[PDB]
């Protein structure tokens, strides 16, 4: 339960149209929908009572097109994207005031989907020195290449995903910062105890889901299309 | 929007010390407030609201509202490594409510017994690539990001090894160059004196 909004991310070139889709909490009168930018608030665009929409922000340029036509679910419209037009668009419902937020559609507005690159992976294995001096073992990960920056980065021992003694970095960095459809990379550490690392049947598998191309996206390419997809890299535990 | 105004820090409190989050708002006709917390991967969660002047207390949480000098504000008392987040001030104006850009707070971890090392890691796959793994360092030693473009360095990061009770920060680097060594890896930046870099 909750606010529910679909897709979670769209990719889109340049001049194409796109629709995003909002399931407010059923019993809320109120539906809103915001852009929101890193470092930056939730910005207003409009505001549904019922299936009125009742207050639009210079924001909801001419290209955007809110509908809510049974008072219930809402759609967003974008037309003709442009690049300033990349940002997550967050839904939200209220009964009176307060506002309650779905998970947003995080939408990336690229010249060419050829500028599309799923992650590479690579596990990077504890240092002896670290063994020695500390008695833990950290495992690094890294993710590389990919476009656009939504990926989600997990750890997998034995099978079962980990939370304790993880750290993953809180944004990808770019690759190429001075270049506007730059590739992203991301890191992330794992610790576990020496003894831990060094009994050889323990599996670690660093796994990066990323969110590319759908199904109906016109690949004119051929190296492989870049859907989303996981991507991993694993490592076995040694005994010194 | 110009009628909600914070600072967007970042701010920096030692853990279980109380954190102080403040915002003004430009019209006084303005009456309902809120605080949401945004995780960074996250949707904004409300956390608190006031409608009145005066003090309001949740948990660890205290939210103020003050009327004549135009502020609201949010006290985190105890802060723990889950408050760090963006807490973003709202008000509401008519029916909608508007946001402030948010002040991002990070909790420093308390580190009993730091041990600043800089160790390499080669791929578990081709063990010719490698990386620079800067860990152990105290919560307010700063990572200085690369002005080399052909250096990649990754901000620090707190983990918890909740079994055993024991946090530590770290950061990585690593390069397009694989003659690129870690002892001038965070040299940019300026890490302990005595870290160890083993041979």
């Amino acid at each position: 339960t909750g606010v529910s909004q679909n897709p979670r991310h769209k990719i889109t070139k340049r001049g194409q149209n796109v629709t995003f889709r909002c399931d407010p909490i059923s019993e809320h009168n109120r539906l809103y929908w915001y852009r929101q930018t890193l470092g930056q608030g939730p910005e207003f665009l409009t505001y549904f009572q019922n299936e009125a929409q009742l207050e639009k922000s210079r924001l909801l340029s001419d290209r955007f097109s809110a509908e809510r036509p049974k008072g219930s679910f809402s759609t967003l419209e974008i037309q003709r994207t442009e690049q300033g037009d990349s940002a997550m668009y967050l839904c939200a419902s209220s009964p009176d005031i307060e506002q309650y937020f779905g998970p947003g559609t995080r939408l990336t507005v690229t010249e060419d989907l050829k500028n599309v690159f799923p992650p590479e992976v690579a596990v990077f294995e504890p240092s002896e020195a670290e063994i020695s001096h500390t008695q833990k073992a950290t495992l690094v990960c890294l993710a590389t290449g990919f476009y656009p920056d939504h990926v989600e980065l997990s750890w997998w021992v034995n099978g079962k995903e980990v939370h304790s003694g993880v750290c993953t970095d809180p944004q990808p960095l770019k690759e190429q910062p001075a270049l506007n459809d730059s590739r992203y990379a991301l890191s992330s550490r794992l610790r576990v105890s020496a003894t831990f690392w060094q009994n050889p049947r323990n599996h670690f598998r660093c796994q990066v889901q990323f969110y590319g191309l759908s199904e109906n996206d016109e690949w004119t390419q051929d190296r492989a299309k870049p859907v989303t997809q996981i991507v991993s890299a694993e490592a076995w535990g040694r005994a010194d | 929007q110009k009628e909600v105004e914070q600072n967007s820090g970042p701010l920096s409190v030692p853990e279980g010390a109380i954190a102080s989050l403040n915002c003004t708002y430009s019209d006084r006709g303005s009456q309902s407030f809120f605080w949401y917390r945004q995780y960074s991967g996250k949707s904004p969660e409300l956390i608190m609201f006031i409608y009145s002047n005066g003090d309001k207390e949740d948990g660890r949480f205290t939210a103020q509202l003050n009327k004549a000098s135009q502020y609201v504000s949010l006290l985190i008392r105890d802060s723990q490594p889950s408050d760090s987040a963006t807490y973003l001030c709202a008000v509401n104006r008519d029916d909608k409510i508007i946001f402030g850009k948010g002040t991002r707070l990070h909790i420093l971890p308390n580190i009993q017994n730091p041990d600043p090392a800089v160790y390499q890691l080669r791929d578990s796959k081709s063990s010719d690539k490698s990386v620079c793994l800067f860990t152990d360092f105290d919560s307010q030693t700063n990572v200085s990001q690369s002005k080399d473009s052909d250096v990649y360095i990754t901000d620090k990061c707190v983990l918890d090894m909740r079994s055993m009770d024991f946090k530590s920060n770290s950061a990585v680097a690593w390069s397009n160059k694989s003659d690129f060594a870690c002892a001038n890896a965070f040299n940019n930046s300026i890490i302990p004196e005595d870290t160890f870099f083993p041979s």
